[PDB]
């Protein structure tokens, strides 16, 4: 998290915070409301966020579930569904963390292996999270949508 | 357990060396102590019935909120636990002042009370404010000699 | 020594994926070595503690042990990994509801 | 390391759930407290070298034997050690209680550290008496919420070497 | 014996003979014939394996019947021997019986206690029942060699 | 106090190593011996002993 | 300091049978300190257990 | 490592003889046999990573609980390092193929492996599973001999960690 | 406690399987070498205590400091325990070295050894190194039969 | 020890000792008589020394014993004596040694930290060998007094 | 490592006395004995590979089957490995006498040396046949007093193996 | 493959002064393979150093 990073940061220099560190801690502990409140408003809608996102995912990419398709088939659907609930818990996660730092320790590292052993394309991961960050941002406020944006963002970054 | 001889005796086995001039020193200090000490151990050991009643009644008086319902005092049961709490402290606490060490407080008490208190929701700082009554308490019968193992159970619990 | 499970997963990965060349210019090229070691001196046993370069409590014991060892000395993993369990694993076998056997007069 | 708030999130994701309402409360919880941390940890970082000398003079003024002659304090590296050892504790102690956990003190503080002071001759029973001589210090400098929960990461120290 | 040992395990959980103890006791009963072998030229022997063993266990310690020894003297060196015709008679007695209980019983049982308050030297009786065991197993094919050198074994590792 | 190695129990460096507190640095102009001795200085601690002639 | 020797004879009725020996538990006779002559007396009749004989050697 | 002519090199170097009709019939064995072994290898190392795929699927298959929440293989870095683990498997297997012999399988797979995965609480019995999945997946690419010949190093290593 | 036999059981009752021909060789080479672990562990256990001697005379010259005041072992209640844990340590062994299989050390030595080693301060790297010293014996007298089952009892303690 | 010296520069060269390190060692025994006459000199007059140094520093540094002082008071002047006694000890090590290695091990290392702890001046340090070694030399002849002095400027230098 | 003079300045130094007249002796003692070191020191130097011929010589001459095929020694890379580890020996028994001490046994050669040896299958008595084989040429090189001197810390090697 | 001869200054501007000689590891100038380039490259650009000459040997 933010706390985590400081403290890292400040213990590879053999030293206390520093004011700068300091400031990032009381920056972040100040947001802490606001991101659990994001946070929340996502999780109690996962249900509706996958569900739009998963459609937007297979009109914009007919390929993915025809014949032939990666998640062609009920139960290939359902696992790119799930796909789907697993970033949006590791984005709620990185929200309430303050950075993306769960986000990658959970599912960014060694992920591109993964979907090169499953098949999985990694473009169609990008507009599958693309769909996913115009969902979720769609229900939130005009500034929480943007720093939750930016997790989006950086997730897309990350399986591109 | 461990008493102020047994600590020096410990210390040059541990250097495996014999007593020298400044360990027989120490030695005498405590043997020079010891029948003060125990005058006051036994002052404090015919006198326990009224110093538990009179500290209890000076932390009661001090938070009548214990007492109330709802406080951790308040059940016969509740109450008679505390008590007896302030009883274990002064035994033990007469038990350190004739061995002239603390570590019988450091074993027999402190190790595992700060738990036991959070696990059963004793308020800590008023069971230290029960431990300094009973310091005052005692200090005014026999004089300072107890001062320091009651403020090492103070500090162990705090 | 390998302090964390982190330190030896890095240069696991390498060995794994790329093999020795590559791993010994990535160890070679970390900043801990060019801060410690630099450029022209010979790499050596570190004995002080400085966890800004990696000599943490753990990396100090696992060094002296590893430095108190002739070459051959054995074949075990000194540092297998660093996890929950134990080696051996005894930690995951089933115990017994009974002992063995239980003593009585009675029973003879 | 893990902080509280990763802590959290590890609890949930390997049961793999979204947050609960209980997981929202430790986090408001968390949150509640960073100011008091912040403010605390600010307090130590001033006072650090106050903290550790006055530490250090109560444990050799209890333990007379650490630096004469023969004891393991006794010669100017061992004492310049010993004080290192302190401010290590100190300084890792108030990383501890700015994240709320006291995972980093394992990682990094207490694995292998019995076994290195053993190895040393370094006696265990004496460190512990430093890191409660620090705890009194530190507590006293920083007011009493910031001691108690300051007191949490010392004892956590205290109880791993014991 | 063997015997009373089987029967003393189905005893203790209250059940018939297992067939694991009816082998045991079928392999005590099959090897009886070599075991009375055995007893018997043990005990047709008794007196030169005893006055061997005692020879060369002076010879090793001669400390043992110097003056300030143990066995300094007439009595006591008599009682030296009768010791080790004893022991011999109770490994001749395990051997039949085809366990140490009967060893234990008669001569192992406070025999250590007997020695330290009598201040015997263990080492020199282990030292005398070694020499015991060579000159029976001078005497015995290999088979019974072995068969005997168990028990030897056994009283020596009870000495110590 | 003096003349012991860093470790406690396990001060001990195998002969066949560098002594622990040794080190060896490259200067730009240093004699020929230098250059020798730094030269098994590196192959005593990378291959942790003198390899055979050849 | 005085001690007691009871020998009781407790029956088995209110448990089941059990191919295990119980002899030794129905009929005994023991050594008992005097401050633990009552929980055990007690503790046979509370049982079904009846009391045969009292002894105090001295 | 040793292959078997050096097995037999090293078997006769030791008796300090030179080789004779016995050594010669072990030698012609050997190099009977190499085609089949360069072929399978060549094949297996076209195929390698259909092969993890296909055996990684049938285990995740088999034992679903390995990849879902709570499970060893549940992250993208625990499902990376599992499948690698068992491109190694395969790796060392050929390897093992090829010299005809198992003494690579000792040196660098098998010593320290049950510790590494008894301290990282690796399922050994869902490892085993896996290995058996790729003998299967190997031999339904490599044809009956290669395929009962790679089966003992496939068993081999299922015996060393089981 | 399992040996090979159990071991071997298990493994077929885990998948519900008869005995396969390989599961019969398996057991057909424990047979086999039946005859040459029980000549071991006699040898073993009728030298055990040299063994031990040995064992504890090549510990204490590796490490002198153990025994040196301030050590680990040094009491004479503090050598007893460790000769008592290297005893132990042999005859555990020597079991394990008759069934086969390491589940007797894992069930009665390497249960709680580490942690109360850890907790006592134990040096484990030392006795590690003593169970090291003692699997040299133990190989000089009857070779590498043992040798297995001596180091999982060192990685029980690492 | 010069000895330690000469096998550890070998022993890192993995080779016997040169001719030069053995001339080296040959020199530190010829001399070990003059040596150690020296540093019985100075332990036989120790309390002098250590009692006319502490008079010359605290003539020439009054405010080290002046209140505020780190050394004010009985009790706190006693500790300063005793540490240039220490000094003095380590000094006669060092020279039975034949070199600083004494001196630098048990008295060097970790001093300033030591002494930036304890809040002792680093300069009052300073003078106060310089006073010791004022004194100690004036009890010893010309060839003695350099050697010595030395040594005592290796910890003048070592504090500075 | 520690030398006489060493060794006597820590046992003072742990007691935090000054020396007095037997540390004086003690130190003395070492003076006087400097120049026969030394010149035992110089004159196996100088004799160093014609000891470790002479004593190689004799141990194979003694345990022929260490150098045929199936010996600890048999091969070139192993007999140089035995005639190496002689030379350290030899090398460290000549520091130990120069120091008069053998602390730099202990530290340097005799640790975990025992333990290797068994790992790699070293006949440890047939090194404490080579060691003594050394200790009698060198004593017959360097002369009665030296030879006196050199075995001390030649049987403390022997019998650190055994 | 290739070998790249780069020629830098590396000052010591983040951290304090010592005795020891240093001026060798300060200005430089070595060969590097190809592969070993960019790394070098971007570690002397992050200890504030500068690139003051590359060549390609050939
Ligand atoms: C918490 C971190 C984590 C992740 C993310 C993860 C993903 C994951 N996805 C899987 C299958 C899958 N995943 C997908 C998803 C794809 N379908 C379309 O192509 C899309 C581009 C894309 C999703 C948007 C599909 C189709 C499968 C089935 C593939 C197959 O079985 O052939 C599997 C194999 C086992 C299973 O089905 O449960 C894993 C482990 N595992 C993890 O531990
Ligand atoms: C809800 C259960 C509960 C009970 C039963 C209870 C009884 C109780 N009565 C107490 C004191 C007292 N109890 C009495 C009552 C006595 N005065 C006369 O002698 C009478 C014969 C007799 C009453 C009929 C008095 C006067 C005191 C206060 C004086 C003292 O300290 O003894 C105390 C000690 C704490 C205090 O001072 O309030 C308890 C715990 N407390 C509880 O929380
Ligand atoms: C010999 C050393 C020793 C100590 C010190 C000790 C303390 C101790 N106090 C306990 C309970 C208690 N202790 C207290 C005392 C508290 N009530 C507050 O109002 C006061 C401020 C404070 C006392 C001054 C109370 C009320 C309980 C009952 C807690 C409960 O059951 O809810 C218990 C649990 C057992 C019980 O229910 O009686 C222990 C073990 N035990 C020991 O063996
Ligand atoms: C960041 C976390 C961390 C800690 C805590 C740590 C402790 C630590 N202290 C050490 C030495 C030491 N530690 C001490 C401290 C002791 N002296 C007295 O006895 C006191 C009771 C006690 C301190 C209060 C001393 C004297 C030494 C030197 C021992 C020696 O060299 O002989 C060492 C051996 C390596 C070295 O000296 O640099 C470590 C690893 N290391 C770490 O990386
Ligand atoms: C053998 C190597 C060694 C040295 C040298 C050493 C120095 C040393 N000096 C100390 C105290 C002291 N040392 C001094 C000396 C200073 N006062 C003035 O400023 C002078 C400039 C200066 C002396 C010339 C004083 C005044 C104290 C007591 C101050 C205090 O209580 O902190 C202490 C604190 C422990 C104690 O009081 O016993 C140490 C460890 N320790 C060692 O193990
Ligand atoms: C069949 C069961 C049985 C055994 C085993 C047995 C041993 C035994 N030997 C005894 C005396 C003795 N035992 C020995 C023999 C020992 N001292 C010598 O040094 C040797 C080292 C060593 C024999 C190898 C001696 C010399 C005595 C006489 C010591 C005395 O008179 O105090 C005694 C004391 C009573 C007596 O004098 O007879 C016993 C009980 N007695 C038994 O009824
Ligand atoms: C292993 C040695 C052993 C023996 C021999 C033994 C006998 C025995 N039989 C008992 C009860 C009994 N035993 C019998 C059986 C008798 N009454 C019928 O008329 C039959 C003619 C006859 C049997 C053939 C009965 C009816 C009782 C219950 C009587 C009662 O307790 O009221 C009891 C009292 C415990 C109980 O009720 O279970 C014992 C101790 N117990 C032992 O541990
Ligand atoms: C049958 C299964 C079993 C095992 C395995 C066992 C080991 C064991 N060793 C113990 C203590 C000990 N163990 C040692 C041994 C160490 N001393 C060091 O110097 C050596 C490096 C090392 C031995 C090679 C020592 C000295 C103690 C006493 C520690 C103390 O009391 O402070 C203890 C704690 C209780 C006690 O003191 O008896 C156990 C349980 N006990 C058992 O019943
Ligand atoms: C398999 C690898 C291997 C080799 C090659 C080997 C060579 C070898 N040759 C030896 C002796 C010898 N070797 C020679 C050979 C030389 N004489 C002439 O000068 C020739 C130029 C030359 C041979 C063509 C001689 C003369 C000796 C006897 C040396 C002596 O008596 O001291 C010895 C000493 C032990 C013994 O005599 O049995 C070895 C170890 N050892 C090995 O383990
Ligand atoms: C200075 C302290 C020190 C010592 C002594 C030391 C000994 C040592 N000897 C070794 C191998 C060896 N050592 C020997 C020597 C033995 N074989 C012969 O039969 C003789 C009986 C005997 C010598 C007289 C041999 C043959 C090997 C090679 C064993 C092998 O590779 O299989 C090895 C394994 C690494 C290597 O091959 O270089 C070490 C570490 N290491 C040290 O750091
Ligand atoms: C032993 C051989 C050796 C020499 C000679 C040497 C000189 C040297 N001086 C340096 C820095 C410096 N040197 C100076 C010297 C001063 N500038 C002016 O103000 C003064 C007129 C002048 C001194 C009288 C300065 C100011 C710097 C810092 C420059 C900077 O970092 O911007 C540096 C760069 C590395 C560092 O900052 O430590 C070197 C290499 N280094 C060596 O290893």
């Amino acid at each position: 998290s933010v706390v985590t990073k400081a403290i890292v940061s400040a213990d590879a220099e053999a030293r206390y915070l520093s004011p700068g560190e300091l400031d990032r801690i009381r920056g972040f502990v100040s947001s802490g409301e606001r991101r659990l409140r994001v946070a929340q408003t996502l999780t109690e809608s996962r249900e509706r966020i996958i569900k739009q996102a998963g459609d937007q995912l297979f009109q914009k990419r007919p390929d993915l579930v025809s014949p032939g398709g990666n998640a062609y088939g009920a139960e290939r659907t359902a696992s790119c569904l799930r796909d789907l609930d697993y970033y949006l818990r590791l984005v709620t996660f990185g929200i309430v963390a303050g950075d993306v730092t769960p986000i990658e320790e959970i599912g960014v590292i060694g992920v591109k292996e993964m979907y090169r052993n499953l098949e999985v394309p990694l473009p169609g991961m990008v507009e599958a999270v693309k769909a996913m960050k115009s969902v979720a941002t769609g229900l939130l406020s005009g500034d929480d949508s943007a720093e939750v944006g930016y997790y989006f963002d950086y997730l897309a970054g990350a399986l591109a | 357990m461990l008493d102020a001889v047994t600590k020096i005796i410990n210390r040059t086995d541990a250097e495996g060396r014999y007593f020298a001039s400044k360990d027989f020193d120490e030695v005498t200090r405590f043997f020079a102590t010891g029948e003060a000490r125990l005058r006051a151990a036994s002052t404090i050991s015919a006198n326990a019935a009224s110093i538990l009643r009179e500290s209890a009644a000076a932390l009661f008086t001090e938070q009548p909120d214990l007492l109330r319902p709802g406080g951790n005092a308040y059940t016969s049961r509740r109450y008679a636990a505390c008590v007896r709490d302030m009883e274990y402290f002064l035994r033990y606490a007469t038990y350190a002042l004739v061995a002239g060490d603390t570590s019988v407080i450091d074993e027999r008490v402190l190790n595992g009370l700060k738990e036991t208190y959070m696990s059963l929701g004793v308020p800590i700082p008023s069971t230290v404010a029960g431990v300094t009554a009973m310091k005052g308490v005692v200090a005014s019968m026999i004089g300072s000699e107890a001062n320091v193992y009651f403020d090492h159970i103070a500090k162990g619990l705090s | 020594a390998p302090s964390n499970q982190k330190e030896i997963i890095k240069y696991h990965d390498l060995l794994a994926r790329k093999g020795l060349k590559a791993a010994v210019d990535a160890m070679v090229t970390t900043e801990e070595y060019t801060e410690i070691f630099g450029d022209d001196t010979v790499p050596f046993a570190r004995y002080t503690t400085d966890p800004a370069h990696g000599l943490v409590t753990q990396a100090y014991l696992g060094g002296v042990l590893v430095n108190a060892k002739h070459t051959y000395q054995n074949r075990t993993l000194n540092f297998p990994s660093y996890g929950p369990g134990s080696q051996t694993g005894g930690e995951q076998r089933s115990l017994p509801l009974v002992p063995e056997r239980v003593f009585s007069l009675g029973d003879g | 390391m893990q902080d509280a708030i990763t802590s959290v999130i590890n609890t949930y994701d390997v049961q793999g759930k979204y947050f609960d309402t209980s997981a929202f409360d430790k986090l408001k919880a968390y949150y509640a407290t960073g100011e008091l941390r912040v403010r605390a940890a600010g307090t130590i970082s001033a006072n650090a070298a106050t903290i550790i000398k006055e530490a250090s003079a109560k444990l050799f003024s209890n333990q007379p034997d650490l630096v004469r002659p023969g004891g393991n304090a006794y010669t100017t590296r061992r004492y310049a050690a010993c004080v290192r050892d302190m401010d290590y504790f100190l300084r890792y102690a108030t990383y501890a209680m700015l994240a709320g956990d006291t995972s980093i003190l394992d990682e990094r503080v207490l694995n292998g550290l019995k076994e290195t002071y053993n190895s040393l001759g370094v006696p265990i029973s004496s460190t512990v008496q430093g890191i409660q001589a620090m705890k009194e210090v530190t507590g006293s400098l920083v007011g009493s919420g910031a001691a108690k929960e300051m007191g949490v990461y010392f004892d956590y120290l205290s109880s791993g070497l014991s | 014996s063997a015997i009373t040992k089987a029967i003393l395990n189905a005893d203790a959980e209250a059940r018939y003979l297992s067939p694991g103890e009816i082998d045991v006791v079928r392999g005590y009963l099959a090897s009886g014939e070599r075991r009375v072998r055995v007893a018997r030229v043990l005990s047709d022997n008794a007196l030169r394996i005893v006055r061997g063993a005692g020879d060369t266990m002076f010879q090793k310690r001669p400390d043992l019947v110097a003056p300030g020894g143990n066995a300094y003297g007439e009595v006591r060196t008599a009682k030296c021997l009768r010791d080790l015709d004893y022991f011999l008679r109770l490994v001749t007695y395990g051997v039949l019986a085809g366990d140490t209980s009967p060893i234990d019983e008669i001569g192992l049982i406070g025999i250590k206690e007997t020695y330290s308050l009598l201040e015997v030297p263990v080492p020199g009786v282990i030292d005398g029942i070694k020499a015991a065991k060579q000159q029976a197993a001078a005497l015995l094919s290999s088979e019974d060699a072995a068969e005997a050198s168990f028990y030897f074994d056994y009283v020596i590792s009870a000495m110590s | 106090s003096v003349g012991d190695l860093p470790g406690g129990l396990w001060g001990v460096r195998p002969g066949f190593q560098s002594p622990p507190k040794q080190r060896y640095r490259w200067t730009l102009k240093q004699s020929k011996a230098e250059k020798e001795a730094l030269l098994e200085a590196i192959y005593r601690q990378v291959l942790e002993r003198v390899l055979p002639e050849g | 300091a005085r001690t007691i020797s009871i020998t009781a004879c407790v029956p088995r009725r209110t448990k089941s049978v059990g191919a295990s020996r119980e002899i030794q538990n129905v009929y005994f006779t023991k050594r008992i300190s005097f401050d633990q002559f009552t929980p055990e007396y007690q503790r046979i009749h509370r049982q079904g257990g009846t009391i045969l004989n009292v002894q105090c050697m001295g």
